[PDB]
């Protein structure tokens, strides 16, 4: 408690504690849920109506052709990192040409997320990306946290009520690596059902030849079965 | 704590939620869209006669086709409105037509949570200001809301300022999707006189159209803000 | 934009097997012939060659600054080099930057690799930042000193292509000042870079 | 180029050729050398044809940021002094700009000449271009104040006319605008082939 | 350079350095600023020690031709907002040789006490400004109040500093809807003079008449109309 | 307890940097992660103790790229590891810019421990709460630089949770008698010994700089050893 | 030292009532020397328009980059694909951003606008917008010119209505006046590259030229 | 100008003509071309008078500066490389050409110094337009271990040489003996010795002048006033 | 702003600067004592070299450094700090040889380390660099061995005799109670490597400390080998 101070300031513990406080509230946001097949890679979540004539607030972006983040948590400062990916892929397609691997999109928003908690006066971004990519590397996942660390995952639960999502994920894991497009949307689609408190539900599905795209509302209506 | 980006053991940034507060604190504002339009009533609170009604406009046309109510601190509502008002003339320069109103409430949006404290030199803390964003955007009216977070959202319907959750109770049931830019403006303005504190007047009342006939956000006269509140049941 | 310290003719040419480039290992100073042995191909990747014909110390710059993006891409991928078809946009990128900092790399520059997917990847990029993928691309008098001696062949037998080239820079040594030496052959082939044994290229000298 | 405009008793007609040419070939014969600003102001495109289209939509972007920042709209002696304060900012980087802000404000008609060199000089009769000698040779001969609005709006398509007929920098056709408090009018865009009279020996 | 983010939000939602400019306002000389059809009028009551000090250094000022300015807060936070508001006159004249609209130089104003309450490492302006003035582009007179928060409107009469809330409920209940000239004197020297025991000893009134420059009054006019309001 | 542990650049009374104790706290607090210096190479071994089963198998890396014939095993804050990681290769490529050749683990460790040091010497930086093992066979160099900044060179290191009986096991063995082949077995015995049962799911992320391959960076292959274990 | 390299080669747009046919020699090639024999040139820059750049080859690949960096900007940040109008004025202002450091190109932006209707805007280096009927740029531009002016009669008769061209009657008129600017500027030949954007999208096609 | 300064066995002997030109005019008779520098350096500058005078008291504050904080005797060498460093970034525009003469723990020392930054340590050297003309006696005339007297002649015959041989230079001869106060004790304190005039060439001089000065201008003064000093 | 005398480098109320005192308690939390003899025929310098794990690479375990070839540094502190240190003398010496042009003077150094000393004892944002350093050299100029001692506070003296570390009283004590005008080098190394020994009351072998002896002869820095050492070790143990 005195020493959740600022992101540059270590408690006793080694812990922290401002970083934690923006970990929670990545904790807080809608459940988010990423899934990783063979050959397509599903972020899909829980839209956020914060009334009840106000329109589910976007929780999926494509921030290059194939690659898209699920932000959970502050989804402005989502949109900020978003700008920032949306940079970083349109730096390596200048510079190089092709499309970054969401791999290095991750190493950048970590170490972004980091300078953020290493340097007083920054704050730590309080959202946590859920990133889809496919490309030379494959289709690959990655939890980015405040911290500035990414978790690669086959598949993986954020924001709130994601304990249900990710023993679904755990339960199914074995499934993901064969499981088509449609199969893996599905399966995406049902870990966020175990979540329920559709319209709400919004899917960015990537492939190594398909580029990423997001489904919304009805579109995801011939997943669910 | 003690500085402004700082998150609460709850995962909050102290300094979003007290402007949060603040906006709650602001004058009450309804934005109501329907098929014709989206149409926003706000409270003038008038502290004086003498106070020039026309000058303490909280509703901003950012340009022809998007405008902008606020709620909460009138200058940082300023400086929102200015930073869209810029952000619409450069879109028309830099891409010869008008900024749709996602665009531009995307870009007040991430100017709100750039505010910083400890650095070098930037905004020092949050916007103390949410807007009701809205426009008419390829032949239809769009309404958003921004509030100091930096979030935003589409909306049908949105309350803004003290009476903002009052007012979105009184709209549970009193908004459909179907209503007629009539019927938007009757509601926005009975559910504005509902949580405002003071009779409902075409003074003490700001009311303005983006209106998809028109194509244009305008702002109600006297005439007009009369003739609505002349139709209210009251 | 100024030529001193020169590497001499680079033709490089698409066969069944990959990219066959020849140059000399000769860089001259002006019209000096002051070093020799000197090949004008840098291994930038175990599959992707690169060469330049003009200054040799802006392609050596190059190679610095080729070399480091490599390294860069390289830590990030885990030991994965970038693509021929990468490093070739990269180059680009960084002589037009140079071209548009007015302070050019003198060196037209022929990037040839194999991209992952097997497709022989042969481009050029020109001291302005100009850059072109082709089949064949000459480069000095290279280009000059040609004809259809590899347009005919081009993605042809290794043999053809190979006589080819050899033509083309017998003219070389025939018609360019700064032609010394042998003629340093690489074969760019999906299995690897093999620079295979330099070769004097005769003119016919029967002529007198 | 050759661009006219003249303020008469019944409003300002501006009339502009249609002709970028550099050197000796005519790229085009269909420019459009007069740039909407306000609902009441224009300014016409001269000498360099890239320098005067930014620099005319930017100060367009400026006055509706004016107008929506403030209730009053910009001005045409306001809009004037910005445009040309902009281009006095870049003396030394070669613009070409020739620009008559020709609009009607509060205070009535008001025609600035604008160039890249900073000159911001107000009149009530301005040509500027290549063949703006000749333009301005036929307004002067020829104008009057009391000119009805198809009179005067004939008067600037003549002068831009004759300016294309004795200059290669001229040509293509006129585009004639009458800006009155109401707000500005596109009179018509006339082929300066059709407006040579073949009758004639002489020219 | 130094960022302490001086001005931050509550808990409750208040700005508590707003609230504490306004303190320091409400600490200031009063301020009344009343309009007519064609002129409008601005009395400062001074505090000094008549014996000992020039009354020269007034509160009203000239942000040009046809902006007047006074102010009610700290001497020295006004004396920056009068030098800045002086230099976006002329910024303004350099830009668009337009006088500046009252709207726009009272925005100004406004706009520079909230970057000061936004800029890190800035402490707000402890001044609330009266800008008054004419626009000839809208025939009007107006009398803007900027605040210490940054926001700004605009009055037919406002009074800023101490005893402000007793010179409010004086404009209100004396204020006529189309004043002459000199029912506007008559209306801000009374309601100075409502919680000023002194005469023209101690009030200072300038004026700006339609097309007109700032004028101060004298003090055998100003006496008249005190004596005649009375 | 006192108040000398919130400033990095604070000296305890007992000369202290409790700031710096706590980044070693965040280190001490990870999975332990060693490398030993062996005949054909140097082997640097991270235990993962994957927290869910969810995380991709061989992901996450904790021993990392930092130039053609440096490896770097990173403990600690894993947010601090990878910033390190990245200093690290940017370092090296500044190097290579200045100097042309390829950087040394013994200065790259000086020149990255510059960076661990400058967190807690100036203000306005948190120190690295991550250790980090540079390995190179070709420089034949196992440095590793603690959160203060103090790096040294290792015959066998390890730093973490159950770093100091990893490092007594690592005592029991003259690695440099032995290849990286025969290591392998050695330090995964070592690593399985010290493995905490609550972690059911886990992997040995190891990596060798070795002449098999020609001393550039490698993860050792699964055929070799499978890194994955439940 | 000038840097630019003067690359020659022609593009000739034909914008008609739901199409635009730009076809632009694919060649590389200036002081008498071929770098790339084919370059292609015109560029599908979304699924509204295409760009057609004819100049130096560095510039072209820069500004092509920068406009496809913009353009998926302004796809992230205003969520559609910018149009061929808000592409148009987006290129003029990209080259006017360069108006002291132009891009030494020529830019053609041919696409069908949200009403269906064909939409080309010629450019000059310097950024000038023009939104044309028909255009030429690069190195035949001259001769290309006068072959689309007898074509259409626009430049005889400016006011007249521009001919109901059909789009495989335009797509001929550009590959025949491609063909002459061929047989006439030495720049322009190999292979010609004739996009044409229709609501059906963008299409394309090769035909060989002269290559000597 | 002519500036040369040779190396004999107890020291160094600089000299200098003193002749400064406006262009084909003699501005000055007197010019000083010796700048101390320190006790133990002397430099003897050509090129351009601003340019020399400015950098040799630079120079010299430099090593006061050096001396006084440090306590160290200025090394001839060291003072070369500041000099050679300064006019090597600006890129030859500080046109002076400098001849350092000194005696350090290296002994005595002379470096030229070339207005591009190009410095060289020589036994003899001349710089300025009669630079060759001096060289010439310079190098006919300078031997290794020659004694104080022998070297002051030679400079002073170099300087002389200068001075008729070369327009650019005339006057009178300026020399400074930089040497041990005790020659035979290599430790013993740095002294110099300004020899201002050391040769003032009689056939050089104004020979004739008028003693009746013959004038046939009249003053008319316009207007004349007179104001104290104070 | 009270209450910041003892966690920043500012005055307290008796006007001290707590925190330049706590990097000298730092300095003596590095475990190893440093004693350095100055004679007029050479400079010794030894410094425990305490390696608490063997595991780590003893020659990477060091306090002695070369910032010159002619100029070492025995840095006594905190190891983060001290490499912190050889990097900012290092960075001094060039940048003086750079404009100077010649090697950095051994004063100079000492001056320009309690220059920095200085700057981090009084920009509030620098932490006192907790590094007792002794630099050593011949010194050209002079031709005479320089042997300074920089502490935290940046309070440099030039030593005939010096210590630094845990023992630094008890060893300073010894030495001046002890020093001599030494004829020889080798008596020179004796009597520092005596005299560390004695204060830190433990016997020493080549292992176990590091010595750098520059004579006349051998001017340039270089740490011993452990033959030299051993030889010396045992000159101190025959009496
Ligand atoms: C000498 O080089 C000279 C002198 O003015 C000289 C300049 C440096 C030291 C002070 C006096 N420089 C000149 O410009 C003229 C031209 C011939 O040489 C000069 C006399």
């Amino acid at each position: 408690s005195k020493y959740d101070e600022n992101a540059t300031t270590f408690s006793p513990e080694g812990r922290i504690l401002q970083v934690e406080n923006a970990m929670k509230a990545v904790q807080q946001g809608m459940p988010t849920v990423g899934l990783k097949s063979k050959t397509h890679a599903v972020i899909a979540g829980v839209m956020h109506s914060p009334s009840e004539f106000s329109s589910h607030q976007p929780k999926i972006f494509k921030i290059d052709q194939h690659i898209g983040v699920a932000i959970s948590g502050l989804t402005a400062d989502g949109r900020g990192l978003c700008k920032f990916l949306r940079n970083e892929c349109l730096h390596h397609t200048f510079c190089f040409g092709t499309e970054i691997r969401v791999a290095d999109l991750a190493d950048t928003v970590a170490l972004q997320s980091q300078k953020k908690t290493s340097k007083v006066g920054k704050r730590p971004y309080g959202v946590g990306l859920l990133m889809i990519g496919a490309g030379v590397d494959g289709p690959r996942l990655f939890e980015t946290c405040p911290s500035g660390q990414h978790w690669e995952y086959n598949a993986q639960a954020i924001g709130r009520r994601a304990q249900a999502a990710k023993t679904y994920l755990e339960t199914n894991l074995n499934e993901f690596p064969d499981c088509t497009r449609d199969q893996l949307i599905r399966h995406a689609l049902r870990a966020l059902n175990d979540c329920k408190s559709l319209e709400a539900i919004a899917l960015g599905v990537v492939g190594i030849d398909e580029p990423f795209t997001i489904l919304e509302g009805p579109e995801l209506q011939k997943y669910i079965d | 704590d003690r500085n402004v980006n700082t998150f609460s053991p709850d995962g909050r940034l102290l300094q979003v939620e007290y402007a949060i507060e603040a906006v709650k604190l602001g004058s009450s504002a309804v934005a109501i869209l329907c098929p014709e339009g989206v149409i926003f009533a706000v409270e003038k609170r008038l502290s004086s006669q003498l106070l020039i009604a026309s000058s303490v406009e909280k509703v901003y046309a950012i340009d022809d086709h998007v405008g902008v109510v606020m709620a909460g601190l009138a200058a940082d509502g300023r400086t929102m409105v200015e930073h869209m008002r810029v952000e619409a003339q450069n879109h028309r320069f830099s891409f010869d037509e008008p900024i749709g109103i996602k665009a531009v409430t995307q870009s007040v949006c991430d100017l709100a949570l750039a505010f910083g404290e400890g650095r070098r030199k930037q905004m020092s803390r949050p916007f103390g200001t949410a807007l009701l964003v809205a426009g008419i955007e390829n032949g239809k009216c769009h309404l958003f809301h921004t509030d100091p977070s930096g979030t935003y959202t589409e909306c049908r319907a949105r309350a803004i300022g003290g009476g903002s959750e009052g007012a979105e109770a009184l709209l549970r049931d009193l908004y459909k999707d179907g209503m007629t830019l009539h019927e938007a403006e009757d509601l926005a303005l009975s559910t504005l006189r509902q949580v405002i504190q003071e009779k409902l007047n075409e003074n003490n009342v700001e009311v303005a159209c983006a209106r998809v006939s028109t194509g244009k956000f305008e702002i109600y006269t006297s005439e007009q803000r009369q003739e609505i509140v002349a139709r209210l049941p009251p | 934009m100024q030529v001193i310290t020169a590497s001499g003719a680079i033709v490089a040419a698409k066969y069944d097997g990959g990219i066959l480039l020849a140059s000399d290992l000769s860089i001259t100073y002006g019209s000096m012939f002051r070093h020799n042995n000197v090949s004008h191909f840098v291994e930038v990747a175990p599959n992707i060659i690169i060469g330049a014909s003009g200054e040799f110390a802006d392609f050596q710059t190059l190679i610095e600054v080729i070399k480091s993006v490599i390294l860069q891409q390289q830590c990030k991928h885990n030991g994965e080099y970038l693509t021929a078809s990468e490093v070739h946009n990269y180059i680009k990128r960084y002589m037009y930057q140079c071209r548009s900092n007015m302070k050019p790399l003198s060196c037209k520059v022929i990037v040839a690799g194999i991209n992952p997917d097997g497709s022989k990847f042969l481009a050029c990029t020109d001291p302005y930042g100009a850059s072109w993928e082709s089949d064949h691309i000459g480069t000095g008098f290279g280009k000059y000193l040609q004809g259809l001696q590899i347009a005919d062949v081009v993605n042809g037998s290794f043999d053809d292509v190979k006589k080819g080239i050899t033509e083309v820079f017998r003219a070389v040594n025939a018609r360019n000042t700064t032609a010394n030496g042998k003629i340093e052959f690489i074969t760019v082939t999906p299995q690897g870079i093999n620079h295979l044994a330099p070769e004097q290229i005769d003119p016919n000298w029967e002529v007198v | 180029t050759t661009t006219l405009s003249f303020i008469y008793n019944g409003g300002i007609v501006v009339a502009v050729d249609s002709r970028a040419t550099g050197g000796q070939f005519i790229f085009s014969q269909t420019v459009m050398k007069i740039l909407p600003l306000a609902p009441n102001m224009i300014g016409t495109m001269a000498g360099g044809a890239a320098d005067c289209q930014y620099w005319l939509r930017n100060l367009s972007r400026l006055i509706q940021l004016h107008k929506f920042r403030y209730q009053q709209p910009l001005t045409v002696a306001a809009a004037s002094k910005i445009l040309v304060n902009e281009l006095y900012r870049y003396k030394g980087y070669n613009l070409s700009i020739g620009s008559m802000i020709c609009g009607y404000d509060n205070t009535g008609p008001h025609i600035f000449y604008i160039d890249n060199h900073g000159s911001r000089i107000a009149g009530k009769r301005f040509s500027v271009g290549s063949g703006s000698t000749h333009a301005y040779g036929v307004l002067d001969t020829c104008y009057r104040e009391d000119m009805t609005k198809e009179e005067a709006c004939e008067l600037g398509r003549r002068a831009i006319y004759h300016a294309t007929y004795r200059d290669s920098g001229s040509g293509g056709r006129v585009s004639v605008v009458h800006i009155t408090q109401n707000g500005v009018e596109w009179i018509d865009k006339t082929d300066v082939f059709d407006m040579h009279d073949f009758s004639k020996t002489t020219f | 350079d130094y960022t302490r983010s001086i001005t931050r939000f509550s808990p409750d939602g208040r700005l508590f350095q707003i609230d504490h400019a306004h303190a320091a306002v409400q600490r200031g000389t009063t301020v009344v600023a009343t309009r007519s059809k064609d002129m409008i009028v601005i009395a400062v009551e001074k505090t000094a020690v008549a014996k000992l000090q020039d009354p020269h250094f007034s509160k009203i000022c000239s942000l040009d031709k046809h902006v007047m300015c006074a102010f009610a807060g700290l001497h020295a936070d006004a004396r920056r907002l009068i030098q800045s508001g002086q230099r976006q006159c002329q910024s303004h004249r350099l830009t668009y040789e337009d006088p500046i609209s009252i709207e726009n130089i009272a925005r100004y104003i406004a706009t520079l006490q909230l970057k000061n309450t936004q800029s890190g490492g800035a402490r707000p302006y402890g001044v609330s400004t009266l800008i008054c003035g004419f626009d000839d582009m809208t025939s009007q007179p107006h009398i803007y109040e900027t605040l210490p928060s940054g926001t700004y409107a605009e009055w037919k009469a406002r009074t800023i500093g101490r005893h402000d809330q007793t010179v409010m409920e004086y404009l209100e209940k004396h204020y006529k809807d189309d004043m002459t000239d000199e029912e506007a004197q008559k209306l801000a020297i009374g309601a100075l003079l409502e919680v000023v025991e002194n005469g023209s000893k101690n009030l200072e009134v300038a004026y700006m008449k339609r097309g007109g420059t700032m004028e101060i009054m004298a003090e055998e006019v100003l006496d008249a109309l005190i004596e005649s309001t009375k | 307890g006192s108040g000398y542990d919130f400033n990095p650049i604070t000296f305890s009374p007992d000369g202290r940097q409790f700031q710096v104790e706590y980044a070693t706290k965040a280190v001490e607090k990870d999975s332990l992660a060693l490398g030993v210096k062996c005949k054909d190479g140097i082997l640097l071994a991270a235990e993962k103790n994957l927290t869910s089963t969810l995380l991709t198998p061989g992901g996450n890396p904790r021993i990392f790229w930092i130039n053609d014939s440096i490896a770097c095993a990173t403990i600690g804050h894993r947010p601090d590891c990878y910033s390190i990681v990245e200093q690290s290769r940017n370092r090296a490529e500044t190097f290579t810019s200045n100097f042309g050749i390829k950087i040394t683990v013994p200065q790259l460790a000086s020149e990255v421990s510059q960076q661990f040091h400058l967190a807690h010497y100036y203000q306005a930086y948190r120190p690295f709460g991550c250790t980090v093992i540079f390995a190179s066979y070709k420089d034949d160099a196992l440095y590793a630089i603690e959160p203060s900044g103090a790096f040294y060179g290792y015959f066998a290191s390890c730093f973490g949770k159950n770093s100091n009986l990893a490092r007594a096991e690592l005592q029991k063995t003259e690695w440099k008698n032995i290849t990286v082949r025969e290591a392998v077995p050695e330090v995964a015995r070592i690593i399985k010994s010290l493995h905490e049962s609550q972690f059911k799911k886990w992997e040995i992320e190891m990596f060798w700089l070795c002449e098999e391959t020609n001393g550039r960076p490698q993860k050792v292959p699964e055929d070799v050893f499978q890194s994955r274990f439940v | 030292w000038s840097p630019y390299e003067m690359h020659g080669g022609t593009a000739i747009g034909i914008c008609g009532d739901d199409y635009v046919v730009i076809g632009a020699d694919t060649r590389l090639s200036v002081d008498y020397s071929i770098d790339s024999r084919h370059k292609a040139r015109i560029f599908k820059m979304n699924s509204n328009c295409m760009i057609s750049a004819t100049g130096f080859d560095g510039d072209i690949d820069a500004f092509i980059t920068r406009m496809r960096s913009i353009l998926l900007n302004y796809e992230n940040q205003h969520f559609h694909e910018m149009s061929v109008e808000s592409v148009a004025r987006c290129v003029s202002n990209t080259l006017y951003s360069k108006r002291f450091f132009p891009y030494y190109i020529n830019i053609l932006v041919g696409g069908i606008n949200s009403e269906g209707k064909g939409k080309l805007y010629g450019y000059d280096p310097v950024g000038t917008i023009e939104d044309l009927h028909y255009d030429s740029n690069g190195s035949g531009s001259s001769l290309a010119a006068p072959l689309l002016d007898s074509a259409f009669g626009t430049i005889h008769h400016n006011t007249r209505p521009f001919p109901a061209v059909s789009l495989q009657d335009a797509k001929n008129i550009v590959r025949d006046a491609i063909c002459s600017v061929t047989e006439r500027d030495i720049y322009t030949g190999d292979a010609l590259q004739l996009c044409v954007f229709t609501k059906d999208g963008f299409a394309q096609e090769e035909f060989p030229l002269p290559r000597h | 100008t002519t500036i040369a300064a040779a190396i004999f066995d107890g020291g160094v002997v600089l000299g200098a003509d003193t002749r400064a030109t406006a262009g084909p005019i003699v501005a000055v008779k007197d010019e000083m071309k010796l700048h101390y520098i320190s006790d133990n350096i002397w430099v003897c500058g050509a090129g351009i008078a601003a340019d020399n005078d400015n950098i040799n008291a630079v120079i010299s504050a430099k090593l006061r500066l050096f001396q006084m904080n440090t306590g160290l005797q200025p090394r001839v060498d060291q003072c070369t490389n500041i000099l050679a460093s300064r006019l090597f970034q600006y890129m030859g525009y500080i046109q002076a050409a400098l001849i350092v003469g000194g005696i350090d723990f290296q002994g005595p020392q002379v470096y030229q110094v070339a207005p591009h930054g190009s410095f060289s340590k020589q036994p003899f050297i001349a710089q300025g337009s009669g630079s060759l003309a001096a060289i010439s006696v310079l190098e006919n005339r300078w031997h290794n271990k020659m004694n104080e007297h022998d070297c002051m002649e030679m400079v002073a015959d170099a300087i002389y040489a200068g001075i008729t041989n070369d327009l650019g230079s005339g006057s009178h001869v300026n020399l400074c003996v930089i040497k041990r106060e005790n020659p035979e004790d290599k430790q013993s304190k740095v002294i110099y010795t300004f020899y201002k005039d050391y040769r003032v060439p009689h056939e050089n001089d104004r020979n004739f002048r008028l003693e009746p000065q013959i004038n046939n201008i009249d003053v008319e003064v316009i207007k004349t006033t007179e104001r104290p000093l104070t | 702003s009270s209450g910041a005398d003892r966690y920043l480098t500012v005055f307290s109320a008796e006007g001290r600067l707590w925190q330049v005192e706590y990097s000298f308690k730092a300095v003596k939390q590095a475990e190893v004592t440093a004693v350095a003899v100055k004679s007029k025929n050479a400079v010794c310098v030894a410094v425990q070299k305490k390696v608490s794990d063997k595991l780590i690479d003893p020659s990477t375990v060091t306090h002695m450094y070369r910032i010159t070839d002619n100029v070492g540094a025995c840095l006594v502190g905190l190891p983060s700090d001290v490499n912190f240190i050889v990097m900012l003398l290092r960075s001094f010496a060039n940048n003086f040889e750079y404009k100077q042009g010649f090697s950095i003077p051994v004063s100079i150094l000492a001056q320009m380390l309690s220059e920095r000393h200085q700057l981090e004892s009084q920009l509030v944002y620098v932490r006192p660099s907790a590094v007792s350093a002794i630099l050593f050299g011949l010194d050209g100029p002079s031709d005479s061995f320089a042997l300074y001692k920089i502490e935290p506070s940046g309070y440099s003296n030039g030593f005939r005799a010096v210590a630094c570390g845990v023992k630094e009283i008890e060893a300073m004590s010894a030495l001046e109670k002890k020093m001599e005008d030494f004829e020889t080098p080798e008596a020179t190394a004796e009597f520092t490597l005596s005299t560390l020994q004695t204060v830190c009351g433990v016997d020493f072998e080549a292992q176990d400390v590091e010595v750098s002896l520059l004579t006349r002869d051998n001017s340039k820095f270089s740490k011993l080998p452990n033959d030299k050492v051993n030889e010396i070790l045992h000159a101190v143990a025959e009496k």
